[PDB]
RNA sequence: UCGGGCUCAUAACCC
RNA sequence: AAAAUG
RNA sequence: GUAACUAUAAC
RNA sequence: GAAGAGUUUGAUCAUGGCUCAGAUUGAACGCUACCGGCUAACUCCGUGCCAGCAGCCGCGGUAAUACGGAGGGUGCAAGCGUUAAUCGGAAUUACUGGGCGUAAAGCGCCUGGGGAGUACGGCCGCAAGGUUAAAACUCAAAUGAAUUGACGGGGGCCCGGCAUGGCUGUCGUCAGCUCGUGUUGUGAAAUGUUGACGUCAAGUCUUCCCGGGCCUUGUACACACCGCCCGUCACACCAUGGGAGUGGGUUCAUGACUGGGGUGAAGUCGUAACAAGGUAACCGUAGGGGAACCUGCGGUUGGAUCA
């Protein structure tokens, strides 16, 4: 704290880890599917969240989560994802874009539709 | 004659209250229709129910009607045991398998271990009957 | 769709394997106005 | 670019007259001014400080854009 | 004194709310 | 003739052997808008007699404060417990730029240009009171 | 191992 | 002297 | 002889 | 020319992380947002801890303002969200502008808890080890003081129908229970007080043993001791050392098996700690032992009671 001792040693700046470390400082990454599964959350919460091993261009393979309802996802498929973590269930840090390449849009979907990789309806 | 297997899961009392309940809820129904009610093997629970229990069938086609019973049966049921007085989702399977030297055996358990992650694989779609 | 089974190679029954994993749980329900009921903040917070 | 929907709606949000209507009937006899939008109108609630301020904010861009 | 038990606003779970004078 | 405005109200326990029994604290501050605030400090079973008797608290209690037409004389330094308040003076069209625990008290004290943030402990009863501080 | 008792219930103990 | 658990 | 399929067995 | 809010607790005050509201970009992606709280904006139908949501708190277990749809609304607008990146809020590395009795920390040192005062390396040592000192991963807390209550195998003084309304039992015919006005304290709250308030989502569509009352004391309990909770072992899964080594550019990847750690579903074995936790705990140390740990030795009050 005296300015004396800070002189010899300055001041060490926290350094912020980012949460998503495969990602590598990218909006995005393309990644093949390796296992593509369902698996409970941790606590209080009883569900069957939707996640997948993704096998990245960069060579990390990490798992992310699927969401929407009734995915059409299976092994050895192209998913695009992205960052933020899901809670409910330790490891997974990633969110499957719905809607990007092999991915597809949500079936039957109205609300909140650019989210989920839906289009706009006639009606 | 086929062999019935029910085990308790997850639960130190409201799973073997439930055990016990299905444990004397299909001896009913082989008593009804006019089945051997003859238990194998039998382990009672640590504070109140079963444990494990395995009932021999015997008769005329008694593989043929427990075959859609097999599956992990749901009770959404008040525990009478909890002093909470809570409510509680509560699980016990019911294996059904009809009656039946180092390389056959291996290969025995080899294709027994195939057959049982085949019927794992699929989800969670043991649960077949749910009571409340 | 799969399940991740915590068991792993499930070598003599799969329907035993599963009743004891997680997936087929004791799943405990938080009871109002008894024991373990008390709400700090509420479902949809004080008006 | 510009608002093309409910000139009305607006004015029934911060409940007072800002003369976005031409002037021909009055704002009281036409559409209920005290009332709030839509559906739930009888009740009043209770406004956040973050509320009485950001009303303000949108009580400008209704008049001018 | 006055008391009214079980719903009021619309509550799940019954209330005893009571006054006193 | 004098204006009053809530800050906070917070839901309090204290434990019996029968469960809990709740009490309301309703926190506000009453001025005439020239230069006379005074905080009050509330404690009743419901909410609508919590923000009634802080307010008739309010009432008694009241400091006087030296403005220079809407504004502070000079950059203070108010510290109450844990909480810091650092306020300073502006010019004519800034507006009240300061957090609900203060902003609420300098709106009724009659300060329309003030510069003023929350140090350590913002949480609204001592930042109240070190805004007080501040100003005596 | 089973039956009863003790305890809010189980184990131990007692018959 | 004794009282392990929930 | 015995524990969350089984196996093993801290006990 | 400087805004905070949510989240630990029964409630409080801190301390302190975590998270959000802001601005931007060489952006990408989806389409031609959101309405439980923060954070501006709520109702009905459908599902039933399922499907799903989520930035945090947390929601869904049959009446969902949080999921899905519809209606309505709110903000922005040819853009809109989501993700990523930097700063901000963060006086959360503090020069402006923080601290260090107990919260992390006595010129030195601290920057959430766990991992961990450990790993690896270096120094030191005869060894035991000590010092220096992480990271990945993981949780949304861990903690400090004080307050209420309960409990104590602490003390004292004495006494024998889980949507409901209605109705009834129960502690218990026990003697308590408080509200206003004030005052003290930042505050919870205290002061007053040295067949009720209610409880069980109870039932119905005079040494000792048992209980109660009051006061004081300890508390890691508030589901209130029928509480919490620690450690093996067992089953996985993730990351991480050691590893006969091997293969690349001292470092990176991999390596049977193993060391320790984390996460796991009220598993098995005890019950170690929190009350004189039933042998006061804990610190260092050495020796045991399935395992919490036990014992010796010294030290400590952050131990109670002193009848």
């Amino acid at each position: 704290a005296t300015v004396n001792q800070l002189v010899r040693k300055p001041r060490a700046r926290k350094v912020a880890k980012s949460n998503v470390p495969a990602l590598e400082a990218c909006p995005q990454k393309r990644g093949v599917c390796t296992r593509v599964y369902t698996t409970t959350p941790k606590k209080p919460n009883s569900a069957l969240r939707k996640v997948c091993r993704v096998r990245l261009t960069n060579g990390f393979e990490v798992t992310s989560y699927i969401g929407g309802e009734g995915h059409n996802l299976q092994e050895h498929s192209v998913i695009l994802i992205r960052g933020g973590r899901v809670k409910d269930l330790p490891g997974v840090r990633y969110h499957t874009v719905r809607g990007a390449l092999d991915c597809s849009g949500v079936k039957d979907r109205k609300q909140a539709r650019s989210k989920y990789g839906v289009k706009r309806p006639k009606a | 004659d086929c062999y019935l297997d029910i085990q308790a899961g997850s639960g130190g009392t409201e799973a073997q209250d439930w055990a016990s309940m299905l444990e004397r809820m299909y001896l009913r129904w082989a008593e009804s229709r006019g089945f051997k009610t003859e238990i194998i093997e039998e382990s009672e629970g640590e504070v109140a129910g079963i444990k494990s229990v395995t009932i021999k069938i015997s008769g005329d086609y008694a593989y043929g009607w427990l075959r859609t019973e097999t599956g992990v049966h749901r009770l959404v049921r008040k525990s009478p045991f909890d002093s909470g007085g809570r409510r509680h989702t509560s699980f016990s399977s019911a294996f059904v398998y009809p009656e039946v030297y180092e390389l056959e055996m291996q290969k025995k358990n080899a294709e027994k271990q195939a057959m049982e992650d085949n019927k794992s694989d699929i989800g969670w779609g043991s649960q077949i009957r749910s009571y409340v | 769709s799969r399940y991740q089974h915590t068991k792993g190679q499930i070598k003599d029954n799969a329907i035993e394997a599963l009743l004891h994993d997680p997936l087929f749980r004791q799943r405990v329900e938080k009871n109002k106005k008894g024991k373990g009921s008390y709400m700090r903040k509420g479902k949809h917070g004080n008006r | 670019a510009r608002y093309l929907g409910p000139k009305l709606k607006l004015s029934r949000r911060e409940g007072t007259d800002l003369f976005l209507k031409s002037g021909v009937r009055a704002i009281d006899t036409k559409c209920k001014i005290e009332q709030a939008p839509g559906q739930h109108g009888a009740r009043k609630p209770r406004l956040s400080d973050y509320g009485v301020q950001l009303r303000e904010k949108q009580k400008v861009r209704r008049i001018y854009g | 004194k006055v008391e009214v038990s079980g719903r009021l606003g619309g509550a799940e779970i019954a209330r005893t709310e009571w006054y006193r004078e | 003739e004098l204006q009053e405005k809530l800050i906070a109200v917070n839901r309090v326990s204290k434990t019996v052997k029968g469960g809990r029994i709740f009490s309301f604290t309703a926190l506000t501050v009453v001025g005439d808008g020239n230069g006379r605030v005074g905080f009050g400090y509330g404690k009743a079973r419901e909410v609508p007699a919590a923000i009634q008797k802080a307010m008739e608290k309010a009432r008694r209690n009241m400091i006087n404060v030296a403005l220079n037409n809407g504004t502070l004389q000079h950059p203070v330094k108010g510290v109450h417990t844990g909480s810091r308040v650092f306020m300073q003076p502006a010019s004519e069209g800034t507006g009240i730029i300061a957090g609900g625990a203060m902003r609420a008290v300098l709106e009724v004290a009659g300060v329309h240009n003030v510069l003023a943030k929350a140090y350590g402990s913002t949480n609204p009863i001592n930042v109240v009171r070190a805004t007080i501080d501040g100003l005596e």
